[PDB]
């Protein structure tokens, strides 16, 4: 009953789809563009947006005029995962197909636009009523279920940079309890002016205005015995901690050692190790913890993600996607161990250990 | 399969703080309705909500600085301290123990988001925004601050953002986590804080009552926004018995369904599937349910649709069906957690909490809502319903140990 990832998709600053993501990672492509003047004033004019992404162009004219970018990113990723390049159905789903999405704080654009209208219109509930449905933190996961007729478990979890790994562990547990036979698992973050200003406000006094990215990574997860497709990777362990002593290096080390022990593997077996590379002291501490723990060749196995910028809740999903893209490109990845880890500003630390198959 | 029991309840509510006060409020049919103090109500044409009246964070929070949390985080942390004390667990008992900490929320620190936006608006300058607020607005913090307060580093801190069903999802995740064998304890519940965002949202939806919350009433007019936190200590039966814990009740099962239909309307078929899944997971038959703690928000749409789903599953013989939100208003992510604790206390103390403000049952809700006053009953097995925006349904079954 080991969970296996049998498919993946990505909408990222590399573009739309897993092939764009795979190519951009392999190329070390730059993704930073000058922000649309339409976004208004920003802490930084440089952003890592999904290129050529228009919500109505991607999703059509029905229910899309007021849709939040977060929801739109998740829906396009869900199409990439369940459909082929021509919209044919690639993955069979049913009422035992779960959905779990990780977020930071949903669409901050939606909630700030709402409150701004509350403060500035003639009365404090005189808001754009058509935007209200899209504001709910669970809207993206619920919209994915409406789109693909997914009557099974539908969950959204927060946790920011670790949210993709909390989502993965949540899916693993509910599958182990028989609540689902398959799961759509991932995480997503929109680019917004509101998010960029809140990040600039929250960052350590006089840190540089961060380069922010966006997108959604999603995986199809099945039980090994029952998989309707070849496994790309087995999920051997997902371990979590809370950094209660503000020592993220020690918290990462302790979390990774437990994840490897629970997987039944030595640190020396780790073939690829991908940290979240938060542009922070916690991010550098995470990097240095891994640089001591796993083989140096594991840290250089997967091209750096740094040119996607800070992708917030998408982080750990993009990290798993980079691992699967590396594994696919290298026959020698078969049966090897990959480690993904992330540290979130709110204290959570998470490490996943995968056996690559393919 | 492993049995899971409730050893501790922590309650910060509009009708009582602490297990004893909350039990008295439920039995007495106390109303949580009072004037809003949290924000400026001028222009809403109304100013009633179900705020926690007298919150004293200093009384429960020892380690985490208060300005590291908004009001929702402070409620979650205070309720988690009360829960571990009610369970007879010390910080030393908790320290090593691998645990899940899962807090459900709808809005998290949306009050602090509004205050940040006031700072930008007053200034005409986003540089005027307070870093202290910006650092505490993300929902993931509601779960990590409990681990920090309780000195528990070996924790999976997962905030579940499934809006008005979030407490039930959190308790269920704790049940699944302990059943897995991977942990023997989970701190689970929900927390939210009254805010302009929720008040404005419900007002613009026309979902606010102009006076009182009358779930299942023929002339019901909608909800009052509420807040607070309920935190439940879930333990493996083995672990509870080994340390001589007092057991309030057993977690028998839960059910998750998704309507896959509409982003805000309830769905009779989705709610009915959630109930059936919960009864199947709990291993119980319809006939063994002593009462249902309904999602029961007091809107026209909610109560009609939820009644129809209940009548559907229970085949024209539904059990007593009560609405704790008559007393609490709608505490959002906390609602299903405070409902779950009400259900555990109903089982332990042999009473059904009333549906207050009740004048006449809607003829299209052919239910015994236990109107206005609690009754004594042999309560052994209880269903706690929840539903949310984005079609999310979660139903929890608790039993006697």
């Amino acid at each position: 009953g080991t969970p296996v990832i049998t498919g993946w998709s990505a909408v990222s600053p590399y573009g739309i789809g897993r092939a764009e993501f795979a190519a951009g990672v392999r190329a070390g492509a730059k993704t930073a563009v000058k922000a649309d003047a339409g976004l208004g004033p920003l802490p930084s004019s440089d952003v890592c947006t999904v290129p050529g992404f228009d919500i109505q162009e991607q999703l059509g004219p029905r229910g899309t005029a007021k849709m939040d970018r977060l929801t739109a990113l998740a829906l396009v990723a869900s199409d990439g995962l369940l459909l082929d390049a021509d919209g044919n159905r690639a993955v069979a789903t049913d009422e035992l197909t779960g959905v779990v999405l990780g977020i930071t704080m949903g669409s901050l654009e939606n909630v700030t636009d709402f409150l701004r209208q509350s403060y500035t219109n003639a009365r404090p509930f005189y808001v754009d009523a058509g935007r209200i449905p899209f504001g709910s933190l669970n809207h993206a996961a619920g919209a994915t279920a409406i789109r693909h007729d997914l009557k099974g478990p539908n969950t959204t979890v927060a946790g920011g940079r670790v949210s993709g790994l909390l989502a993965l562990n949540y899916a693993r547990r509910l599958m182990g309890q028989g609540r689902a036979t398959k799961y759509l698992v991932g995480s997503a973050e929109e680019f917004s002016a509101a998010h960029a200003w809140f990040e600039h406000t929250a960052t350590a006094s006089g840190d540089p205005a961060p380069l922010l990215g966006e997108g959604c990574g999603l995986f199809l997860v099945e039980q090994a015995e029952a998989a309707e497709r070849p496994p790309l990777a087995a999920v051997l362990s997902v371990e979590t901690r809370v950094d209660i002593d503000d020592d993220p290096g020690a918290a990462v080390t302790a979390c990774a050692r437990r994840a490897l022990r629970r997987a039944g593997v030595d640190a020396g077996e780790v073939w690829a190790a991908v940290p979240c590379a938060a542009p922070t002291a916690a991010g550098r501490a995470e990097h240095e913890a891994l640089a001591a723990l796993v083989p140096a060749d594991a840290l250089s196995r997967v091209p750096s993600m740094e040119l996607l910028g800070d992708t917030g809740a998408a982080s750990a999903s993009f990290q798993i996607a980079a691992v699967l893209a590396a594994a696919e490109a290298d026959a020698d990845s078969r049966g090897r161990i990959a480690l993904v880890c992330a540290v979130d500003r709110d204290g959570a630390v998470a490490v996943a250990v995968l056996r690559l198959i393919g | 399969r492993r049995r899971v029991v409730l050893t501790g309840f922590g309650v910060i509510s509009s009708i009582g703080t602490g297990v004893e006060e909350y039990t008295a409020g439920l039995r007495a049919g106390r109303s949580g309705a009072r004037p809003i103090t949290r924000f400026d109500t001028e222009g809403f044409g109304q100013n009633t909500a179900c705020e926690v009246p007298d919150f004293e964070p200093g009384r429960w929070i020892h380690h985490v600085p208060l300005d590291d949390m908004g009001r929702a985080g402070q409620y979650a942390v205070a309720a988690a301290r009360m829960a571990v004390d009610d369970a007879g667990l010390t910080e030393d008992d908790l320290g090593e123990r691998q645990a899940v900490i899962t807090v459900g929320t709808t809005d998290g620190e949306s009050h602090d988001i509004a205050v940040l936006l006031e700072q930008e608006l007053a200034a005409g300058d986003p540089e005027a925004m307070d870093p202290v607020l910006a650092r505490r607005i993300n929902a993931g913090r509601l779960s990590t601050v409990i681990a920090r307060e309780l000195r528990m580093p070996n924790v999976e801190a997962t905030t579940v953002t499934t809006a008005c069903a979030a407490g039930n999802y959190s308790v269920g995740y704790g049940l699944d986590s302990i059943r897995s064998g991977e942990v023997d304890i989970a701190l689970c519940g929900g927390a939210d804080a009254v805010c302009r965002k929720a008040f404005a949202l419900f007002k613009r939806f026309g979902a606010l009552t102009p006076d009182v919350v009358r779930p299942f009433d023929k002339d019901r007019q909608g909800i009052l926004t509420g807040e607070g936190a309920g935190i439940l200590v879930l333990e493996s039966l083995e672990s509870a018995l080994a340390r001589g814990a007092r057991i309030h009740a057993e977690v028998l099962g839960y059910g998750l369904s998704c309507d896959a239909a509409h982003p805000t309307a309830p769905n009779r078929d989705g709610i009915a599937r959630g109930i059936r899944l919960a009864l199947d997971d709990a291993g119980v038959e319809q006939e063994e349910i002593d009462f249902i703690s309904a999602h029961g928000t007091g809107t026209k749409a909610n109560d009609k649709t939820e009644s129809a789903a209940i009548v559907d599953v229970y085949g024209d013989a539904p059990p007593r069906t009560v609405a704790v939100k008559s007393m609490l208003g709608h505490s959002m992510g906390a609602a299903s957690a405070l409902g779950a604790i009400a259900c555990g206390l109903a089982i332990e103390h042999g009473f059904i909490p009333p549906t207050i403000n009740h004048r006449e049952t809607d003829p299209d809700c052919p239910l015994d809502v236990v109107p206005n006053r609690a009754v004594e009953a042999d309560v052994r097995i209880v269903q706690n319903n929840s539903s949310a925006f984005a079609g999310n349904n979660a139903v929890l079954i608790l039993g006697t140990y």
